[PDB]
Formats: C-alpha cells, structure tokens, sequence
C-alpha cells in the first residue's frame, strides 16, 4: 500500500551540475509502453 | 491530505522496510506519475486518499484526483534540468541537453542520465521551472547506460 512524501519545490536552479550526452537513437514503442532500439 | 504543489516520493511498505518505488508531481491539486510506478493503485497522503483519474499503459502515465495538468514541451534546442529524487537521497537538479528518440510516429526528447529505477517519475524542467515531462521510461544503450524519453501527457 502506497503513500507520498514531499521532496521539494519544482524550480530551475542557476548553477546546477551540468552533465550527460545527447544521443540521437532509433526507437520502437510497443503496445505495453516498452521502448526498444531499432538498427 | 497534502495538496501542496511540488515533487513527491512514492513509497511502499509491502517489501522490506519502506521502499521508494518512484516519484511524482503535484500541480493544481492533481498528482502526476508514471503508470509502472503505481500500476494504477490508490495512494495515501497522510490520512487523505488519492484515487486514479486517468491513465494509459502505452504513454506510461497516470493522474490522480483530476485530469493531466502538465502541457509544457521541450523546445528541441535549450538545455533542461532533471529534478532527480533518488531513493534515500535529497532532491538534486542535474542539467543536460536532451537527445532524441526517432520513432515511426515522430521525434521525442530523451535525457541520458543513470539513476536507480526508484527515480522513475522525476520531473524534467524548462528554464521557467515548467514540467515538460517525466523521467523513467526509456531504453538501455550499447554502453549499459540508461536513456529516458521526456514523457509528457495531453491536457483537455
Ligand atoms: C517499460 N515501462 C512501460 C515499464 C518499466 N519501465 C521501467 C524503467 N525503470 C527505470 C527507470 C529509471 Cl529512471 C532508471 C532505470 C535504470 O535501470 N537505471 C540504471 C542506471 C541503468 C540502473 O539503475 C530503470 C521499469 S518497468
């Protein structure tokens, strides 16, 4: 049985940790909501 | 129940101790999460109850108390912030420039950041603090790393 707890405000924060790449990927989406890589 | 706008953890006691199964966004009195986090079950906020109002397993989205409220969109250019809420850790902003899921039905923004499965539902923000979608449905790439769609619902 499931409950929620507040974790914070939804704000853009000046000088947050900037990271991650930007891949362009070929994906399929099935009826069950699963993404997969095409090639 | 707590109806305050903001980001929330989704918790279960059904496993060992208290386990974070994911994250959602409270906005305009409606709780927004991913379907795979709750499987459409009811939720507790204190001694208030939240009942599911809308959902769709293919979009992997679910709204509680009211219809989906979040209509902001990635502009396909600017950087965004994942407001990540990892299990047992503080809310942290992680800024990134999204990649792309190319699909037969169209292109979606994608964010390439690794977090435990319990971070599913964490909101993705534009520069004005608006939620442009939720993190936690996507794919594992040729590296073993995770890439999530920017998953956004429709407003009516
Ligand atoms: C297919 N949909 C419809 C249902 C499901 N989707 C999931 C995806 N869970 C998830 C979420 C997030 Cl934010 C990270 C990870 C993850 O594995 N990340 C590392 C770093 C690779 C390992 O910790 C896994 C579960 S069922």
């Amino acid at each position: 049985d499931m409950y929620i707890e507040r974790a914070g405000d939804i704000t853009w924060e000046k000088d947050a940790e900037v990271t991650g790449n930007s891949p362009r990927l070929d994906v399929a989406l099935d009826e069950s909501g699963d993404f997969s890589l095409v090639e | 129940g707590e109806t305050t706008d903001g980001v929330y953890r989704v918790m279960t006691r059904r496993l060992l101790g208290s386990t974070q199964v994911g994250v959602g966004v409270m906005q305009e009195g409606v709780f927004h999460t991913m379907w795979h986090v709750t499987k459409g079950a009811a939720l507790r906020s204190g001694e208030g109850r939240l009942d599911p109002y809308w959902g769709d397993v293919k979009q992997d989205l679910v709204s509680y108390c009211g219809p989906w409220k979040l209509d902001a969109a990635w502009d396909g250019l600017s950087e965004v912030q994942l407001l990540a809420v990892p299990p047992g850790e503080r809310a942290k902003n992680i800024q990134t420039l999204p990649g792309i899921f190319k699909t037969k039905d169209g292109d979606i923004g994608a964010v390439a950041l690794d977090y435990p499965a319990g971070t599913s539902g964490s909101p993705i923000l534009d520069k004005c603090g608006r939620v442009i979608g939720l993190y936690g449905n996507g794919v594992v790439i040729k590296n073993g790393s995770y890439v999530s769609a920017i998953t956004q619902g429709k407003r009516e």
